[PDB]
């Protein structure tokens, strides 16, 4: 959610560029606007297999472990 | 770019090849990269393109470090530089009209046909006379 | 992670913008380059003792459900 937030605080950023000339020079830089629903849609889709696979406990003991403890001291 | 500015001839097609394996010119000065993109975008659009093929280097052999907004995945040497050895003799010309004339289906409708040639055995040049110690051209005159 | 990746190129999308789009803003909307890593500090140090907090199970029944299901048929 606050990634989210921060999104679209990028995306009022950028709008306002559009708003007045701020034309892009590269033309591989684009970004579309940011809507949530969207992309937790193509998350669902083209990712959320992949993603949720259980497996064998390697992906949590090598990412989440920061958070784990994290969340053990709150 | 002034190097092709400055020559008269209408040019048909104009092409830069770059030979360098500093996949990042300067991470030092980026006010120097962003004059870079600048230019290099500019170049782009006043007719010109540009390439290069990654020669190679250890390590530092990608394109998407700075240069993936240049050219028209990646690894240490070009296939593209390879080709450029292939070392041939080959001559060509252009999309040339041998003759065009007016196909008639009958004495009434005509139609625009342009006869073109896809096979013409090439010969060797004409030789040119030269004097001998000379070496000028000698300008027969039968 | 993937949200973290938007937030940067849309970081590059501004950048183009000031840096050589020659073009500013009402200086209203300015925000920061997205940097994950201080991003989960600052998350962690202020918003994780209400972010990890079990509650009644009313806030998870309420916001994720979607993805229990999903996550679930997957």
């Amino acid at each position: 959610r606050e990634l989210a937030t921060l999104l679209h605080m990028k995306d009022l950023e950028i709008q306002d560029y559009q708003e007045s000339g701020a034309t892009l020079i590269r033309d591989r830089l684009k970004t579309e606007p940011f809507e949530e629903n969207s992309f937790l849609e193509q998350f669902m889709i083209e990712k959320l297999p992949e993603a949720c696979s259980i497996g064998d406990g390697k992906p949590f003991v090598m990412n989440l472990q920061d958070l784990y403890m994290a969340v053990t001291t709150q | 770019a002034n190097l092709f500015s400055d020559v008269q001839f209408k040019m048909s097609h104009k092409r830069i090849m770059l030979f360098t394996n500093e996949d990042n010119p300067h991470g030092n000065d980026s006010a120097k990269a962003s004059r870079a993109r600048t230019k290099a975008g500019d170049l782009r659009d006043t007719g010109i393109f540009l390439d290069l093929m990654h020669l190679k280097k250890p390590g530092g052999f990608d394109i998407s470090l700075f240069y993936r907004d240049i050219i028209s995945v990646h690894f240490e040497e070009s296939s593209k530089l390879e080709d450029l050895l292939r070392k041939v003799r080959a001559k060509e010309t252009r999309k040339r009209a041998l003759s065009r004339l007016k196909l008639k289906l009958n004495k009434d409708i005509v139609i625009s046909v342009g006869i073109y040639n896809l096979v013409q055995k090439a010969l060797k040049p004409p030789p040119i006379k030269l004097y001998r110690e000379t070496n000028e051209p000698v300008k027969t005159k039968t």
